[PDB]
RNA sequence: UCCAGUAGGAACACUAUACUACUGGAUAAUCAAAGACAAAUCUGCCCGAAGGGCUUGAGAACAUCGAAACACGAUGCAGAGGUGGCAGCCUCCGGUGGGUUAAAACCCAACGUUCUCAACAAUAGUGA
């Protein structure tokens, strides 16, 4: 029915000067009716490409798109300090239109380990009626990292969520933080509460725990 | 240039309300080209959503939105709007609007974007939020360095700020994005890195705002 | 209407004449620009008694353009050879994006109006 663009990857980390390349696929025939838009945090799009290939006016020549059957790439010859930034493809060909997921394009480092810091819930918020229990991943890199609950050793599930920092503008690390959250009777009931992290920068899984009281 | 788009119409609404949303357009005759709203949901990614057709003002819809909403242009106000009803959570969003090229100029491109309107669709209140310190144990310390912070909880509208001593101390700290609960309200906390030493002899007090209820917290964090 | 340059001139080729198109001009019709059927006769299936359209004209789709994705209007101006049809592949031409650059010289990539109908495919000369 809808045509559909697929957008790859979703993430992807360059240096400056390094020549990035985001790629689309086209579920169906487009013919060259695509666009790609470059995005930052809170603020308007910007058209980059036309009609598959066709450089926008006002655009560094830098940037540049081509077709090849129903697969769309664009282009950056020469990765700028601006062009850190999230990019999408655009379909017009047909209605509905759509856009591929967006590809984020991040700052490339050395790896670095998480710190793993965690932080039982506070008696002042007890006496309220819920308990939140925070584990911090800090300071670490590439993003991809993994948080498990474990209370008295049971795999928590759905019942916990999780925000991340934007790399650093210091040291373009990320910092990570996942939130739990139980009945003042369920915390009360449990003694041992972990969470597991696995990072690359880690060479096994790190456990930070603690026992209520 | 002188082409230019500003939205406007975006607030809270309750579920299953009903919102308007308008487009002025400067810079140019609204009817020669063609409209469109898009949206991105809080860390999401576009969304097209509607658009209009000049001369023949034909009308087109996306899946999720079709049915609910309506789009529309008055040439004497060279505006354009949405008619969004029926809003559900699920619509909450950032609204632009954006004009498609000249054929000729920058084919089917949409080159000129609003800044953009927050449509909020939430059944909750304006409640200020809860502070909570993160004290700083043994288990929140490694080598010379143990992290602290306070959770921000169960608060609504954004947007929070949050600073440590005034704002004297800003090296190595981290607020992180607030976060949906599923209570309704949000939550999020800041935390800051410091030196074993200090715990003893320095202070440590994170500044909370909240203008939408003109709430004002200051908590002490210190280990427990 | 005419002149010139060029490309065509349409059942196999070639030339001449008619005739066509683009470009510039006006009987001193300039100087120009432009100029794709070069090479090669490929692969699989199906059909005919015999396969070979740089021709027009009309209807559909589709595309380009008109401030224009549909609707409304105008235009079909670039695709070519590999012999009917379908599918594929190779080459040429074209603009486009990228590469290499003094340079689209050369390299890479995808991409480029089809279908249906009728009429016309000449007169002549020379030849497969
Ligand atoms: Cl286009
Ligand atoms: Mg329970
Ligand atoms: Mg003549
Ligand atoms: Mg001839
Ligand atoms: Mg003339
Ligand atoms: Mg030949
Ligand atoms: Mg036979
Ligand atoms: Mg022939
Ligand atoms: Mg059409
Ligand atoms: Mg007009
Ligand atoms: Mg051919
Ligand atoms: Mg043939
Ligand atoms: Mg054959
Ligand atoms: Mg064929
Ligand atoms: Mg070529
Ligand atoms: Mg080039
Ligand atoms: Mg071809
Ligand atoms: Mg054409």
């Amino acid at each position: 029915s809808d045509i559909q663009m697929t957008q790859s990857p979703s993430s992807l980390s360059a240096s400056v000067g390094d020549r990035v390349t985001i790629t689309c696929r086209a579920s169906q025939s487009v013919s060259s009716a695509v666009a790609w838009y470059q995005q930052k945090p809170g603020k308007a799009p910007k058209l980059l490409i036309y009609s598959a290939s066709s450089l926008y006016s006002g655009v560094p020549s830098r940037f540049s798109g081509s077709r090849s059957g129903t697969d769309f790439t664009l282009t950056i010859s020469s990765l700028q300090p601006e062009d850190f930034a999230t990019y999408y493809c655009q379909q017009s060909y047909s209605f509905p239109s759509t856009f591929g997921q967006g590809t984020k394009v991040e700052i490339k480092r050395t790896v670095a380990a998480p710190s793993v810091f965690i932080f039982p819930p506070s008696d002042e918020q007890l006496k309220s009626g819920t308990a939140s229990v925070v584990c911090l991943l800090n300071n670490f890199y590439p993003r991809e990292a993994k948080v498990q609950w474990k209370v008295d050793n049971a795999l928590q599930s759905g019942n916990s969520q999780e925000s991340v920092t934007e790399q650093d503008s210091k040291d373009s690390t990320y910092s990570l933080s996942s939130t739990l959250t139980l009945s003042k009777a369920d915390y009360e009931k449990h003694k041992v509460y972990a969470c597991e992290v696995t990072h690359q920068g880690l060479s096994s899984p790190v456990t930070k725990s603690f026992n209520r009281g | 240039s002188e082409v230019q788009l500003v939205e406007s119409g975006g607030g809270l609404v309750q579920p299953g309300g009903s919102l308007r949303l308008s487009c002025a357009a400067s810079g140019f005759y609204i009817s020669y080209s063609s409209i469109h709203w898009v949206r991105q949901a809080p860390g999401k990614g576009l969304e097209w959503v509607a658009s209009i057709s000049p001369y023949s003002g034909s009308t087109y819809y996306a899946d999720s939105v079709k049915g609910r909403f309506t789009i529309s242009a008055d040439t004497s106000k060279n505006t354009a709007y949405l008619q969004m009803n029926s809003l559900r959570a699920e619509d909450t969003a950032v609204y632009y609007c954006a004009r498609q090229g000249y054929r000729r100029r920058s084919g089917r491109g949409f080159d000129y974007w609003g800044q953009g309107t927050l449509v909020t669709v939430s059944s909750a209140s304006t409640k200020g939020p809860s502070v909570f310190p993160l004290a700083p144990s043994s288990k929140s310390t490694s080598g010379g360095t143990a992290a602290l912070g306070c959770l921000v909880k169960d608060y609504f509208p954004e947007p929070v700020t949050v600073s440590w001593n005034s704002g004297a101390l800003t090296s190595g700290v981290h607020t992180f994005p607030a976060v949906l609960q599923s209570s309704g309200l949000y939550s999020l906390s800041s935390v800051v890195t410091v030196p074993s030493s200090s715990l003893g002899t320095q202070t440590y007090i994170c500044n909370v705002n909240h203008k939408p209820s003109n709430t004002k917290v200051d908590k002490k964090v210190e280990p427990k």
